């Protein structure tokens, strides 16, 4: 052999070495994408999240059950969000962060839910959503200086689903409004889904410590779905 | 050479056992070839399992093409022949089981807990290798049929092609009984608006289809050792020889990764 | 290139029943989603209305949900809504907003502070 | 005032629009009606380039028609050689999300960015096996989409925050910073007598600019959606421009106006990226189902499909000296056409 | 607001007092360039087995 052709072996055999070690690494690790308003509270979840541990954008890393999660969040761009969403195509899951005691602004949420929802390339990703704040929600209903009513109608139509579970002991209305929330999203949800990607709804507020363990259990059913039919 | 001779003991005969087993066997060799083409000719389904239907396809193949090769014997002397392909089945076939065994743990390991060709290869040809290595020092003990080419039965010898059946055949059972519990709960709410009966044929098909694969016809081969029921020794011959065709049938036809891939291949040029 | 022009501002005392109307130019207007936006004096950018491709998916918003009507023409290629009894919390002015790309039914960013396909704004005070 | 700066823009655009109707006599798609066609044109993948494991965002072909460049979205800058179907080089990215990458004209440097608004500059010549990293020019507000080098020391950038800018590499600071836009921008090439550029953004808009001044020289319109992908004729004066609707479209400087449109009645899915043939001749795009598709740009038809991919296709590229054609894709395999 | 009219009159202003050219010399200037290397470019006239190295 020349020395060109030994060279080029050489260096091919080294360089698919490193590759054929990094493909694991690059299997081994969970990705997320991380979305939010600006008084909805991503911050407070990913605090409690990082316990469980200029620039364009913020990561964070986390360990549950011996598998470890990546969080994408988005910072430091501009408010025309087409462009760099579509690099999050090949992601596991969305989590989507809420408020729920607003009612000036559950209108634009449910809108940023249904944009998110039907998207092109976005047809293949679960979404893991958290409403957050319900303390004042209650607070806000038991006072009632205002009514929800005010700018949802149908609530003087609406009567306890026959499968909620009021465990701590609430008042009757807290779990009316709660559920209408919730039945709000889940609506957009159900309307055009086709087995391919689910919702999964969640309760919590600004004080929990379980939100990791609830993505661990969406992930595990997506990743299950999805060998279920590539494979039968 | 009646194909029950694999399992039975008394050396049971009659000529539809023959003619049928001859008809069987040829076209499950011939169903093995188009498995191994059509498996190597298509690319994008790499991954553990089509590596299991591949090299179990290659050992059922081997053993069954020199069985066609060297059972039927005059029943006189024994040539060395004789012993060695008596023996060379006995390897054979151990590595179609030890193969069927790593394809049920396979299914395992995609199912329940849902978080290298080498090593496969590896295993799954090791250890019948052992298996049947160990048999190597027995030399005309039993070791190629008086009548026949294959094992003997004195001294319980015939406990290297039957034991592994039986514990390969319970273990595949149990994983079966699990995959059928969880995804029975799973289809409840994967597609809720479909009526029972199209689930119920739907579950039926796969249930046959990992029967076949996940090899659990061969239990016949432990209530033959009775001898009078003929007919169990006929569902035997029927269920067991159509393997290749049967595997053929549910994890090369049916399955959707070559079905839209195989007519494009066939406009290659 | 891109033109979107308002119409149908004005101050009205409660009670009354408007017509805003909105005329696009510059694509083919057969396959584009459209919405209604508006600001309020000292307010943000806010949702009002949404509507799809063809004409047969409507959807409004709660406070409004029995007062207005969102329309359309692929022909006069123009995006209305309609209004019949007002309130005095109701003063704005409003914006119609394209969707960002065609055959598609996902939406993104008509509410954002600047957008290259989004017109001028049309005045309506009621006091 | 507002009201008579607008009426006065209306009354410019208005004159605008009278003057670039006054010398559209002709249509590109008039004039060479009369060429005779390539005819079918088809290319077998001659060599297959494996290796990558995620989406391929973008390739670069060096100045030798031998060297090539890959850049994908699972931490790899891939230094390739086309001949033996070699592996010359591997460099592991700081960031990830990155969609630009260039080669140094004399085959020295090269450079990467991504969403983080940095642009990394490595050389080649370097005592350990690593292409070390010598340079992190910085200063956007916002991601980068490409980056090319007009030399060894003078280098240009654009960044969806509306602006685009021309940086000299030993200090590290700005030249001259070219504002005008009004959305995010994509993509910038350089010309081929190295004295201009031009570039497109997320609007109606594709511009003209000079170098070391910084004024900016012209503004086209047309376009119904975003852009996504832009070139250089060999000539220095023409550009064919992609857009996010499934179109096409061809330019001259001079004429301040599009000349000829690339569309078919079945194409409903968008455009990649786009380049150009050695001669003039083809016209080479990715559209957005799993095809690339091969132009000739005199004629607005099709003159043959690659196919062969399994995913969208954003990459796309032609040799220095009329040898191949690579293409990539999110099935993360190049291939090499001849 | 004023600033950004301003930017835009100006712009438009100088746009408009630019010369232009008609497209026929424009689509003339492109058949020449392409009727002038079509010899040199491969992939419209393509080598023979021993020039195209990947062949080989």
């Amino acid at each position: 052999l020349s020395a060109e052709d030994k060279a080029a072996v050489e260096r091919s055999k080294m360089i698919e070495k490193q590759l054929q070690k990094d493909k694991q690494v690059y299997r081994a690790t969970h990705r997320l994408l991380l979305l939010g308003a600006d008084n909805s509270g991503k911050s407070t979840i990913v605090k409690q999240m990082r316990i469980y541990h200029t620039s364009g954008i913020f990561e964070t890393k986390f360990q549950v059950d011996k598998v470890n999660f990546h969080m994408f969040d988005v910072g430091a761009q501009r408010d025309e969000r087409r462009k760099w969403i579509q690099c999050f195509n090949d992601v596991t899951a969305i989590i989507f962060v809420v408020d729920s005691s607003d009612y000036n602004r559950l209108q634009e949420a449910l809108n940023d839910f249904k944009s998110i929802w039907n998207n092109r390339w976005l047809r293949t990703i679960s979404v893991i959503l958290f409403l957050n704040k319900q303390d004042l929600l209650a607070e806000k209903v038991l006072a009632g200086k205002s009514k929800i009513e005010d700018y949802f109608p149908e609530f003087a139509r609406y009567t306890t689903p026959e499968d909620a579970t009021p465990e701590p002991g609430e008042d009757p209305r807290v779990t009316r409004a709660k559920y209408f929330i919730r039945d709000e999203f889940l609506r957009i949800s159900t309307a055009s889904g086709d087995g391919r990607h689910y919702c999964y709804p969640h309760f919590t507020c600004s004080v929990d410590t379980e939100n990791a363990r609830r993505i661990f259990n969406d992930c595990r059913d997506i990743i299950q779905r999805m060998h279920l039919r590539q494979y039968e | 050479s009646s194909f029950a001779i694999l399992m039975a003991h008394y050396d049971v005969e009659d000529w539809k056992l023959t003619l049928i087993t001859r008809v069987g066997l040829a076209l499950s060799l011939f169903c093995l070839l188009l498995c191994i083409l059509t498996f190597l000719l298509v690319r994008p389904i790499q991954g553990s399992r089509t590596t299991i239907h591949l090299h179990l396809c290659i050992c059922l193949f081997v053993g069954s093409t020199i069985f066609l090769a060297g059972i039927e014997n005059e029943g006189g002397q024994v040539g060395l022949r004789c012993r060695l392909v008596a023996g060379l089945l006995h390897y054979c076939f151990l590595a179609a089981f030890c193969w069927m065994s790593l394809e049920g743990l396979e299914l395992y390991f995609l199912v329940v807990r849902v978080f290298s060709t080498r090593w496969l290869c590896l295993i799954g040809y090791g250890v019948p290798l052992l298996i049947v290595g160990v048999s190597a020092a027995i030399y005309s003990k039993g070791y190629g049929r008086p009548r026949y080419c294959w094992l003997d039965f004195e001294q319980g010898f015939l406990w290297s092609f039957l034991g592994p059946v039986t514990f390969i055949i319970l273990c595949n059972a149990v994983i079966f009984v699990t995959t059928v519990w969880k995804l029975t709960q799973k289809f409840s709410e994967i597609n809720p608006d479909m009526k029972k009966l199209k689930k119920a044929r739907a579950l039926t098909i796969t249930a046959i289809a990992q029967l076949f694969l996940l090899g659990c016809t061969w239990v016949f081969g432990l209530f033959i050792f009775d001898d009078r029921s003929l007919v169990l020794t006929y569902v035997f011959t029927i269920l067991n020889c159509l393997q290749g065709a049967f595997l053929y049938l549910l994890h090369c036809l049916l399955n959707k990764k070559v079905r839209e891939e195989y007519r494009k291949w066939a406009c290659l040029v | 290139q891109v033109q979107l022009q308002e119409s149908g501002g004005g101050l009205v005392q409660p009670g009354g029943s408007l017509r805003l109307s909105c005329a696009a130019s510059g694509f083919t207007f057969s396959n584009y989603k459209m919405n209604w936006v508006r600001q309020a004096p000292g307010k943000g950018l806010e949702w009002v209305s949404d509507i799809s491709q063809s004409g047969a998916s409507i959807s409004y918003t709660g406070s409004v949900k029995g007062r207005f009507t969102i329309s359309r023409d692929n022909a006069k290629n123009t995006l209305y809504l309609q209004m019949n009894s007002l309130k005095p919390e109701d003063t704005a002015v409003y914006y119609c907003a394209r969707c960002p790309a065609p055959f598609t039914r996902d939406c993104f960013d008509v509410t954002s502070t600047t957008y290259a396909y989004r017109g001028q704004g049309t005045q309506v005070t009621v006091s | 005032e507002l009201d008579q700066l607008r009426q006065e823009a209306e009354q410019l655009k208005n004159q605008i629009r009278d003057a670039r109707k006054a010398c559209a006599d002709a249509t590109l798609s008039q004039i060479t009606n009369n060429i005779d066609p390539v005819g079918r044109i088809q290319m077998r993948t001659r060599r297959t380039l494996r290796g990558h494991l995620a989406k391929i965002y973008a390739m670069h072909w060096g100045t030798d028609s031998r060297l090539l460049v890959s850049a994908s979205q699972d931490g790899k800058l891939i230094i390739w050689d086309s001949y033996t179907t070699n592996k010359v080089h591997a460099i592991p990215l700081r960031s990830s999300w990155v969609m630009t990458c260039a080669y140094a004209p004399s085959g020295n440097y090269v450079a990467c960015g991504g969403l983080d608004n940095i642009c990394s500059i490595y050389n080649l010549k370097t005592r350990e096996g690593n292409v070390r990293v010598s340079r992190e020019l910085a200063g956007h507000t916002g991601y980068l989409s490409c980056c090319r080098f007009l030399d060894d020391n003078q280098i240009v950038t654009s960044s969806g925050d509306t602006t685009c800018a021309l940086w000299d590499i030993e200090t590290g600071q700005q030249t001259t910073t070219f504002t005008g836009h009004t959305g995010d921008v994509m993509s910038l090439s350089l010309a081929p007598d190295t004295r201009l550029f031009v570039s497109g953004a997320c609007d109606a808009s594709a511009k003209l600019w000079d170098v070391r001044e910084g004024m900016c020289r012209q503004t086209f319109t047309g376009h119904e959606s975003d852009i996504n992908a832009i070139c250089f004729f060999p000539n220095g004066n023409a550009f064919a421009t992609g857009s996010d609707d499934a179109t096409c479209r061809l330019f001259d400087l001079r004429a301040d106006q599009e000349l000829m449109t690339y569309s078919h009645d079945n194409i409903i899915c968008g455009i990649t990226s786009v380049s150009f043939s050695k001669s003039g001749r083809l016209l080479l795009a990715g559209y957005d189902d799993f095809n690339c598709n091969v132009w000739d740009a005199l004629k607005a038809d099709r003159a043959g499909v690659l196919a062969g991919h399994d995913n969208r296709v954003s990459c796309l590229g032609v040799t220095d000296d009329g040898m191949a054609v690579a293409t990539g894709s999110w099935d993360s395999f190049l291939k090499i056409w001849n | 607001s004023i600033a950004q009219a301003r930017k835009l009159v100006e712009q438009l202003k100088m746009e408009a007092n630019i010369d232009r050219i008609k497209v026929s010399k424009a689509a003339a200037d492109l058949m020449a360039y392409c009727e002038a290397h079509a010899k040199e470019d491969p992939l419209l006239t393509p080598v023979p087995a021993s020039e195209n190295p990947f062949r080989e």
